[PDB]
């Protein structure tokens, strides 16, 4: 009896990790980064739910802020700390959001024949102001601490309702507009809000907020007190102007003597007179001395055929221009016109500039010769890791051998237009920068093929994580090793060309290879068809067995989208060709897509050839298409098992304006196709 | 009703002027195809746009197919349309079988359509015994199996055909709108239009009528725009544009657009 | 003269149940909680530590010692000049070795790998506590929170309503 003494183990052992102070928890997930292991964790319990809410710093809201779902969020929907805050996403895409201009519908240039009585919408500005601040207030709540902000701005009154929110702490601000600038906005008003709000601002983006170089003088010329204090500044507005002239540049110099980062594309092109001179140059010199990190480009189109002229720009005022400015570190200057002789520039750069780590120039010719005993140009920049060019038409081996012995702390190399570059001079500066190059660019080289490219680096190949080629293809088996650390890769194809060479020319095993974008250029309408038959190989391309993300971009693909003539390939029959194999790819997690861009059509339309291989590929869990298809279109791909982040993304200068008129994919279906796939259930 | 089916017929209003037009898109296309010529009428004339229960931009659950077995009901949504507008008369450019189904409207609504101008117009397609619509049964039987088997095939093999002349950017224009169709429904609305015969209501036509004839039409013999300006009952007088096709629209702007603003100063 | 042997200063260690390390003031220099006692001079008759048992504060000793060794063997830089690429790639191999070393040391059980995460709290050793915190990270990386509630043997506390609510409302964390 009794005869009962054996039962003591069921004591439920707890996850030391909830019983360890909740600051370590904070820390501990302050390294987690991807959102998606965040919000998993956050899911796992309701007080990780807490710190997964607390850690968050960054964040870009997906669909539509004015829809009630996200205004009518609880309290647990709360990001005190969250820091980088990214609007320009929201749905719809392209839209203007809090926009206070009213809706322009059916508004014909015509005196309306007031005798009508059916349906007239009332425009009400109080409601829509009163949206506008609850949005916002919403917004705030949600998100408090805002200071890096990027947003979609179709026009000022957008940030005239969001700046007030953050305006004490909103110190970088990023501008995003495809679309056409407003005509009836004043020069300079874009801007104004922000000038006139935001004090913190310390940091400016405008490198795809398309707008004119005018108003962006006026703007920031009429508002010293600001512009004294802001540290980083870009001026690419969607690339799409002909540069910054002089005139425009010098005022916005003197209204900030306070910058250190800038990029921003100019008139550099002599047959002006307000290009860009060596005057210019010093006056911005002179104006902000402090300056670190600039990135100075010359706008050009394609038609400009092989630009032999000189730029405005001498070596003298090169050399004068690296005195003036002690404190660069990263320096981006891109030409079509060529500098000659700019190798004691690059000296005075060294000596003026010691500090000096990223250096992109182009068409600058005799940068490094080799032609002394001593190292010349650029090889005596011992202390560059970065180094791109273009457009050096007179790079030689023995200058690469120089470059190699000098910038031995060179982890990154790019040449563009170099056609005396040997593979001989590839593999000695490989050899050398064997311990620190990593990184390598070569893009139309004419002697250097893929082949030879590829075996030519042979010495860094164990160590290279990430390189860009563009394919030409040529008309003992030494066991060349896999590419250990190679993880992204860059292609570029000309119209026509075939990706399967490239597997047998060196790329097959690329263990941990991750991502890789592809680039086809070419006017597909000039190029013969191929075969019925023929594909690009991407089925090739699985042999990379955490081959995740992809970026193929072929809206530069220009083809008669939907009928060629006899004896030509439409851009249906081409998405076919091109996408053939896409599904090959097991692990393929990201796939970034440009439409082929037809001239007659503003829009980068996609065929049903294209959705049906794009839909087979059941990895893909994230889709992001930079173009515009039909609504019939839209429901395959709810098949697709796993797919949320999908964007019709028509980021490209002019963004098409899509107003009723299109049987193109309309906002009130995105909204619906949004709740349609939200729907689904999905795999945790 | 007429004001829904503004939205459902993306029905718009554009332009100015005392002068009312009706403008109506053809086979396979919609009221973009006006695109090109759009302006040319807008300082002039308020345009009015709308799209045809077929296009696949409308949505094509809408598509009641048997009440859209003949052209009556798609004369029906035009009046329903133009009622909404409140329109007491206007002049009507159709293209293709809206040209028909103009004429069948203006011998409905005589008070409506004050004068018709007529771009690629047939009442009927079959050729009969005096008769030559260009085509045959056995040709339109043809047509229909080729589109039935492989609409992508046959709309490829057909659309250049359509526009004629050697203009891709017009051809890639009817191609994405014929491809926008529906299978069934084009199946259903092909029978539609080849089926009907307006040649014995030309003449109930009151209208005066603008013939607008290409140098060469792969489905419209010069005969018909004779036996047009011959039987429709109205004044009736036929243009003839130096180009070949069936959509100048898109091929020829300039050239339509003239005889456009020289027929519409008037009506 | 006889050479004088240089003698690693010893700091003594008194666990939570009374066992007593003897480290080199190097090994206890990491610990920032041990660093910051041994200049306030009360390290001479050994420190109480009693968070931290005889197990894992030889697991912690043996991690420290591991990481000191790892920087005193790193071929250190010629005074501003970039190391040699003979340098640089015998720099390289260290850090490898000492990572590979730090892979299989959090390979221990989640309390023994929870009690490294406590005690490189406790004693302020940043790189012992990242190790382990990161390493309790990739092991609940590519996971649902299902088999995350056995993994730690959590019970899931959600009720239908409201684990439904939760799920749909975070459909962006998946996807």
């Amino acid at each position: 009896m009794a005869e009962e003494e054996e039962v003591e183990e069921g004591r439920s052992s707890s996850s030391a990790i909830l019983d360890l102070p909740e600051p370590l928890l904070l820390h501990i997930l302050s390294f987690l980064t991807d959102v998606r292991s965040r919000h998993r964790a956050a899911l796992a319990c309701g007080r990780m739910r807490a710190a997964e809410r607390a850690t968050r710093s960054e964040l870009s809201l997906r669909g539509d802020p004015r829809s009630p779902g996200f205004l009518f969020l609880s309290h647990a929907f709360r990001f005190p700390a969250l820091e980088h805050l990214d609007l320009s996403l929201v749905s719809p895409w392209g839209h203007p959001l809090l926009s206070s201009v009213p809706p322009c519908g059916g508004g014909g240039g015509g005196a309306p024949s007031a005798s009508s009585s059916s349906g007239m919408n009332v425009y009400h500005p109080e409601a829509i102001s009163e949206q506008n601040a609850f949005i916002a207030a919403r917004l705030a709540g949600c998100f408090p601490a805002v200071t890096s902000l990027a947003v979609y701005c179709r026009d000022p009154t957008t940030l005239a309702n969001l700046t007030p929110h953050w305006q004490a702490s909103l110190r970088r601000v990023k501008l995003v507009r495809w679309h056409q600038r407003p005509p009836t906005l004043p020069d300079g008003a874009d801007l104004e809000p922000l000038l006139e709000t935001c004090a913190a601002l310390r940091e400016l983006d405008l490198s795809e907020f398309y707008c004119w170089t005018e108003d962006v003088v006026r703007a920031l010329t009429t508002h010293p007190s600001a512009t004294a204090a802001l540290t980083h500044l870009d001026l690419g507005l969607a690339a799409a102007t002909d540069g910054f002239k002089s005139s425009e540049l010098g005022p916005i110099a003197a209204s900030c003597p306070n910058l250190r980062k800038l990029v921003a594309p100019c008139l550099f092109n002599p047959r002006f007179s307000d290009c860009v001179g060596d005057d210019a140059l010093l006056s911005l010199a002179t104006s902000c001395p402090r300056l670190t990190v600039l990135r100075l480009s010359e706008p050009f189109e394609a038609a400009a055929n092989i630009q032999r002229e000189e730029a405005a720009i001498t070596v003298a005022g090169l050399v004068a221009f690296f005195a003036a400015l002690p404190a660069l570190e990263d320096f981006t200057m891109d030409l079509q016109h060529n500098v000659l002789e700019a190798a004691p520039a690059m000296e005075a750069l060294a000596r003026r500039c010691p500090r000096i780590k990223f250096l992109t120039l182009g068409s600058f010719q005799g940068l490094c010769k080799a032609s002394w005993l001593h190292l010349d140009g650029v090889a005596v920049c011992g202390g560059l890791e970065s180094l791109y060019m273009k457009n050096c038409q007179d790079l030689t081996d023995a200058s690469l051998a120089a470059i190699g012995r000098g910038c031995r702390r060179l982890a990154k190399f790019g040449i563009h237009g170099c056609d005396l570059v040997t593979s001989a001079g590839i593999r000695r500066l490989a050899f050398t920068l064997r311990p620190t190059l990593k990184e390598v660019t070569v893009l139309h080289c004419r002697l250097l093929h893929t082949a030879e490219c590829l075996t030519a680096l042979s010495p860094i190949r164990d160590r290279i994580e990430s390189l860009e080629i563009n394919c030409v293809w040529n008309t003992e088996f030494d066991d060349l090793g896999s590419w250990e650390m190679l993880r992204s890769l860059s292609l570029w194809f000309s119209a026509g060309q075939l990706l399967s060479p490239l597997i047998s020319a060196g790329l097959d095993s690329c263990p941990v290879l991750e991502e890789i974008s592809i680039k086809v250029e070419g006017d597909c309408r000039t190029c013969p068809r191929p075969a019925p038959r023929t594909i690009f190989g991407l089925s090739d391309l699985a042999g990379f067995p955490v081959l995740a993300k992809m970026k193929l971009d072929l809206s530069e693909a220009v083809g008669y989208a939907l009928t060629a003539p006899t004896g030509q390939m439409d851009l249906s029959l081409w998405e076919r060709f091109y996408l053939h194999g896409i599904e090959s790819l097991q692990t393929l997690y990201e796939l970034d897509y440009w439409p082929p861009q037809d001239k007659d059509v503003h829009h980068r339309s996609l065929t049903l050839p294209a959705v049906g291989l794009i839909q087979r590929c059941v990895g893909l869990r994230k889709l992001f298409i930079h173009g515009t298809t039909h609504e019939h279109f839209m429901t395959f791909f709810l098949s697709i098992p796993n797919l949320r982040d999908m964007q019709l993304r028509e980021d490209y200068y002019p963004a098409p304006e899509n107003d009723l008129m299109f049987t193109e994919m309309r906002a009130e279906s995105w909204l619906r196709f949004e709740v349609q796939l939200n729907s689904r259930q999905i795999d945790d | 009703s007429g004001a829904k089916l503004l939205q459902i017929l993306n029905v718009r209003v554009v332009g100015s002027g005392e002068r009312v037009v009706v403008l109506s898109h053809g086979f396979g296309t919609d009221q973009s195809a006006w695109s090109r010529v759009l302006p040319y009428l807008t300082r002039d004339h308020r345009v009015v746009l709308y799209d045809l229960v077929c296009a696949g931009s409308v949505n094509p659950d809408h598509f009641d197919f048997r009440r859209y077995d003949n052209l009556d009901a798609y004369v029906d949504d035009l009046l329903a349309i133009l009622d909404a507008l409140r329109i007491p008369r206007c002049a009507f450019v159709g293209h293709s079988v809206s040209a028909m189904i103009g004429i069948l409207a203006s011998i409905r609504r005589p008070d409506l359509f004050a004068k018709l101008v007529l771009i690629g117009a047939s009442p009927r397609f079959l050729n009969d015994s005096d008769y030559h619509g260009g085509f045959e049964l056995e040709e339109i039987q043809q047509v229909f199996d080729a589109m039935g088997a492989n609409y992508s095939a046959w709309a490829t093999g057909y659309a250049p055909l359509a526009v004629g002349a050697d203009v891709p950017a017009a051809v890639q224009e009817f191609s994405r709108t014929l491809f926008n169709m529906r299978p069934d429904i084009s199946l259903h609305v092909c029978q539609t239009v080849f089926k009907t015969d307006l040649r014995g209501v030309l003449g109930m036509v009151r209208a005066p009528c603008v013939v607008v004839q290409t140098t060469r039409d792969v489905s419209v013999p010069a005969s018909v725009a004779a036996y047009l300006k011959a039987h429709l009952g109205g004044r009736t007088t036929v243009e003839f544009l130096q180009t070949e096709g069936h959509l100048p629209h898109l091929s020829a702007p300039s050239l339509l657009a003239q005889v456009l603003r020289r027929a519409l100063a008037r009506y | 003269m006889a050479a004088e042997a240089e003698t690693k200063a010893m700091i003594t260690l008194r666990s939570c149940e009374g066992q007593v390390f003897e480290v080199a003031e190097a090994v206890a220099m990491e610990s920032q909680t041990i660093r910051h006692m041994i200049e306030d001079k009360c390290a001479d008759t050994g420190i109480p530590l009693p968070n931290v048992s005889a197990k894992i504060l030889s697991k912690v000793i043996e991690y420290c010692s591991k990481h000191v060794e790892a920087r005193g063997g790193a071929a250190a830089a010629a005074d501003g000049d970039a190391p040699a690429p003979a340098a640089v790639e015998a720099n390289k191999a260290v850090e490898d070795e000492l990572k590979t070393f730090d892979a299989e040391f959090v390979k221990v059980d989640q309390s023994t790998l929870f009690d490294l995460i406590l005690a490189a709290n406790y004693l302020n050793i940043k790189g012992l506590l990242d190790l382990t915190c990161q390493t309790v990270a990739d092991m609940i990386k590519g996971k649902t929170p299902e088999e995350i509630r056995k993994t730690f043997n959590i019970k899931n506390d959600f009720t239908p309503e409201e684990e439904e609510e939760v799920r749909r409302e975070n459909q962006w964390a998946f996807e």
